[PDB]
């Protein structure tokens, strides 16, 4: 539980805290000193994302079943 | 294995008849002997070769692009190429790998496109205004066309709609007053220092709603409604900039009604 | 001293503020001053002329007492208003530059009932429709507000809501559904004070005011609803969203329960010890002062931090039941009556602001008690609808005498620390706000009258 | 290898992935499951987030057959390469006809123009023939727009400068400009108000 | 550390607004 309020606000995490993460997921890094740009891969590639609806597909037909 | 393929031929769009499972399972134990099998591999494998960049259902051809296309299923291409596999499943495996391949492709392209056109808007041009008031005046694209022919054409539009709107709806611009070339510095410098000084109050403005939601976060019902709360803050919040857009331009193209 | 050697101190700088020179009390570091009218300079120098002839100091030796303290800049500031008061003056004002550490804070300063302010209600309605329903109303506006000494909070609280609302303010306030994202931005310093700490709080403190939120209490705390009666400044009145006469508005005036009385004096108890230890000494002993970077300093501006943000919290709850009270009796949602908040300004509350004096950039922490706190137009900590207005500022008298709603002006933020008066103190509402309009440091928008009054 | 598939859907790596390691692989199962397919809510997630565990395999199983995947980790190559076609396919479904249809295969009566235009619009004069043009452009898709067309049917000198430049021409942009700055302040203090209204309205 | 202070620096930025306002327009 903490863990996922930790990663979903990429706004009060520290910077170094940010950088320790895209190091960790092996994200290359550039201008570090830059807050946006660390931002913007951290939501491009790092932060989570809700739960998809159901497509309209079969697939999603057999798992609403 | 049925039902994915069948999801991707609907999502690709296929007239033929293998809505049905039975029908496409049927064809598929058949295997290659099948007129109806290797068209729909001729007709996958064309698109699949338009899209590579090197550019008949035979199993050398096709075996041949998928070595290529650096298929990765275990022995597939030997396989194929020595004709001693005959299971369905083999078939039902190739289908969804160039199918999915096709798919992967044409999503490729698609936001390889809009990229490019994205980057080609980034550019500050004349360009991009001209489009910009061609698209919201329902005109002809300027790009490629003679200017003088363009705006012809947007002098031609704009009265049409001038006169059928009230006279006193442009409205006269709040600079009435003329400014000669020397002031337009001294002005320019107003307008940095006054855009520095509103970005600050912006930013502080921003993290002042950083500080709230992070004291919204830690309420007891914060800890079981994760799903809502992330759907519908993320992307209102991470639209917010604390950039400030006022220029020049919007002193020039400000009217009387700002100025009430 | 004689009356005359005690007049012979007193001078005027211009028609509307007067002048007291060093020596009019021993170890005065720079002189004092005051606003006031000619009606005004009768009423304070009559007191002063008796006083030389009661246990409790004249204004104008308590402005002199005051104006000794260290680490004190400018001039110690009389309001239109002042009268005599527990240590400070009601209605005086007075900076201290943080950067020397000769400087004091004050218990009495700041005031026993910690950030007591005034929030404006604004509703679409018509005198001519309120007054068929009147009854009513004020009927179920007494019945919603539990109003009156030893009145329990209809909303249930408890030791964790209590300290959450300590720590945060009007978030917790607004986080649980009782305030609109609205509220939180007309509100003086947003809501809620930075610098905060729950635990720096005496849990005598808290078992007292657990009980007593959402209560009005007795003494000048109402809830009152009145009818706009003139407007002077249309561009600031249309501004404020009151555009035509006969518009209903709500005043509710109220403070921190019995967590400021109870943080005041378990902090005074504790900076009187440490006065001796501190070596200052100054002319009365209710005169408590201790040097900002102490122990008790720093923890009687984290209890003060902590009763303001409860009178936040208890203000908020106030307008959520009145909001209520409102749409049960017109049987319409409270968002389509347009009930929003105006302003709410606070009038017990010492804050540290960045005020210049000599043209030089300074960190001031200012007491303000009895007076409330202006800005000029375009100040960066003024809701963006008053950036070009002007902060208001609303002056919260009792049944009878009309409200008023003024504006700050940016002659008053170079000269009165953007201060102006709060009411009419223990003198005439009118006078002291004409006072305040000609002496440049405010400028009136609106006037308001009461129709209903719920007081304990 | 899965280069073309990992790139279709915006991989940080694509050219870097590797199926055979350990470690990685599990951080490209969780950036999958939480980027790209997104099956289960956030929370529920932390089991399969937790990479250096042991008994991670374990939740990996229960993960493949909650979606139903033919294959299982005993080919690791092939639950990969079904994984990204069942994520391309996620994204294919937004707009099918669109993504269908791709297939690979200082002049002086400029600025008289542009002068013309400006001109008819009521634009003061400028020493560069792109301001003004920028100015046509908003004015253009503020007022001549359907939505202005369909709704179609206080002094300067009363508001506060703030401090004096000493011009007397001047004055007038600096107001101007500092209006303009005021609206924008305000249309993003009402963004805000409204994105706290939502996050309030779930509690 | 996991996290930041944001209050501290949200006083910050209030500071150098202040600042930024007052060197403005009240410079002498």
């Amino acid at each position: 539980v903490s863990k996922v309020d930790l990663l979903l606000h990429p706004e009060l995490l520290s910077q170094e805290f940010i950088q320790l993460m895209l190091q960790e997921r092996n994200i290359a890094v550039s201008d570090p000193e830059d807050r946006d740009r660390l931002t913007g891969l951290y939501l491009q590639h790092v932060i989570p994302l809700p739960q998809r609806e159901l497509p309209r597909s079969r697939w999603g037909k057999r798992m609403e079943k | 294995m049925e039902s994915d393929i069948l999801d991707i031929l609907e999502q690709l769009g296929y007239d033929g008849p293998l809505a049905e499972e039975a029908c496409l399972l049927a064809e598929c134990g058949r295997g290659f002997s099948s007129s109806e099998y290797v068209n729909l591999l001729t007709w996958l494998t064309k698109q699949l070769t338009q899209f590579t960049e090197t550019h008949t259902a035979d199993p050398l051809d096709v075996s041949r692009l998928l070595k290529d296309c650096c298929c990765p299923y275990e022995g597939l291409a030997s396989r194929l190429a020595n004709g001693d596999v005959k299971d369905t499943r083999d078939h039902l495996k190739i289908i969804l790998f160039v199918s999915s391949e096709l798919q992967s492709a044409q999503l490729l392209l698609s936001k390889t496109l809009r990229d490019a056109e994205e980057r080609e808007m980034r550019s500050c041009s004349p360009l991009q205004d001209l489009s910009v008031i061609c698209h919201t005046l329902t005109l002809p694209d300027p790009a490629g066309r003679d200017p003088t022919d363009t705006f012809t054409d947007i002098q031609t539009q704009v009265n049409v709609l001038l006169e059928k709107l009230p006279e006193t709806h442009i409205g006269a611009p709040a600079l009435q007053r003329s400014i000669s070339a020397e002031q337009w510095e001294e002005l320019e410098k107003i307008n940095s220092t006054l855009s520095a000084e509103y970005e600050c109050r912006r930013r502080m403005l921003i993290k002042r709603l950083d500080v709230t939601v992070q004291s919204f976060s830690w309420s007891d019902r914060a800890k079981v409604k994760i799903d809502q709360m992330a759907r519908a803050y993320q992307p209102k919040r991470h639209s917010l900039s604390v950039r400030s857009s006022v220029s020049l331009a919007h002193l020039l193209a400000a009217r009387r009604d700002i100025c009430n | 001293r004689s009356y005359n050697d005690e007049l012979q101190y007193l001078d005027k700088i211009h028609k509307n503020c007067w002048r007291i020179k060093k020596g009019f009390v021993p170890n005065m570091l720079v002189e004092g001053v005051f606003y006031v009218n000619d009606p005004l300079e009768k009423l304070m120098f009559e007191e002063l002329r008796n006083a030389c002839r009661g246990g409790f100091l004249p204004a104008m030796k308590q402005i002199g007492n005051v104006a000794a303290l260290p680490g004190i800049v400018h001039r110690s500031i009389g309001l239109p208003d002042v009268h005599s008061g527990y240590g400070f003056a009601i209605g005086n004002m007075a900076a201290f530059d943080m950067e020397n550490p000769d400087a004091v804070v004050s218990p009495g300063g700041v005031g026993f009932d910690i950030n007591c302010g005034v929030r404006l209600l604004r509703t679409n309605l018509d005198e001519g429709d309120v007054q068929p329903v009147k009854e009513q109303l004020a009927q179920s506006l007494f019945d919603h507000i539990p109003v009156g000494v030893g009145s329990k909070g209809v909303i249930p609280m408890g030791a964790k809501d209590l300290e959450e609302a300590l720590e945060m303010g009007v978030d917790w306030s607004l986080r649980e559904g009782y305030a609109w994202a609205e509220d939180k931005e007309h509100c003086e310093e947003y809501g809620r004070m930075l610098q905060a700490d729950p635990n720096k709080v005496s849990s005598k403190a808290k078992k007292r005011g657990l009980p007593q939120l959402g209560t009005l209490g007795a003494g000048n705390h109402y809830a009152e609803i009145q009818v706009v009666d003139e407007i002077y400044n249309d561009y600031a009145a249309k501004k404020m969203g009151i555009d035509h006469k006969g518009q209903v508005c709500v005043m509710i005036h109220s403070g921190s329960r019995g967590l400021g009385h109870q943080v005041a004096t378990d902090a005074l108890v504790a900076m009187e010890k440490a006065m001796k230890r501190d070596r200052i000494t100054v002319n009365d002993r209710q005169l408590a002062c201790a040097r900002i970077t102490s122990e008790e300093g720093q923890d009687y501006l984290k209890g003060m931090a902590a009763a303001g943000n409860y009178a936040w919290v208890n203000r908020s709850s106030m307008t959520f039941l009145t909001r209520q009270a409102f749409s049960k009796v017109f049987s319409t949602t409270p968002d389509d009556l347009d009930m929003h908040v105006i302003y709410d300004v606070s009038h017990n509350i010492a804050k540290v602001e960045e005020h210049m004096v000599d043209g030089r950039q300074k960190t001031l922490l200012v007491h303000r008690k009895g007076s409330t706190r202006a800005f000029p137009p375009h100040h960066p900590l003024i809701p963006v609808d008053y950036q070009l207005t002007g902060q208001p500022v609303l002056i919260g008298g009792t049944m009878g005498t009309c409200s008023y709603v003024l504006t700050g002006t940016e002659q008053g933020m170079t000269e009165t620390f953007g201060t102006t008066c709060h009411g009419a103190g223990r003198k005439n509402v009118t006078d002291v706000v004409n006072t305040c309009h000609d002496a440049g440091i405010s400028k009136k928008a609106i006037k308001l009258r009461p129709i209903a009054v719920i007081k304990g | 290898m899965f280069r073309r598939k990992l790139t279709a859907l915006e991989y940080h790596n694509p050219t870097g992935f590797d199926c055979k390691d350990e470690t990685e692989f599990r951080n490209f199962i969780v950036w999958l499951e939480d980027q790209k397919i997104r099956h289960y809510k956030i929370e529920d997630r932390g089991n399969l987030r937790n990479i250096p565990s042991s008994d991670w395999p374990k939740y990996f199983e229960k993960y493949l057959q909650d979606v139903n995947c033919p294959f299982s980790v005993q080919e690791r190559q092939e639950t990969v390469d079904w994984l990204l076609g069942l994520a391309v396919r996620f994204e294919y479904g937004d707009n099918v006809e669109k993504y269908r249809n791709c297939k690979p295969v200082n002049n002086p009566d400029f600025k008289a123009g542009v002068l013309a235009l400006a001109n008819l619009l009521k634009i003061q004069r400028h020493d560069d023939y792109l301001v003004m043009l920028k100015a046509i452009k908003i004015l253009v898709q503020e007022r001549l727009t359907p939505d202005a067309i369909a709704k179609a049917s206080v002094t300067l000198d009363k508001h506060i400068l703030g401090f004096d430049t000493g011009d007397a021409t001047l004055n007038e942009a600096a107001q101007i400009l500092r209006l303009l700055h005021i609206e924008e302040l305000r249309e993003l203090q009402t963004k805000i108000n409204e994105a706290i209204v939502a996050v309030q309205a779930i509690i | 550390d996991i996290l930041a202070p944001t209050v501290q620096e949200l006083a910050n930025l209030e500071r150098e607004a202040q600042t930024s306002f007052l060197h403005l327009g009240y410079l002498p």
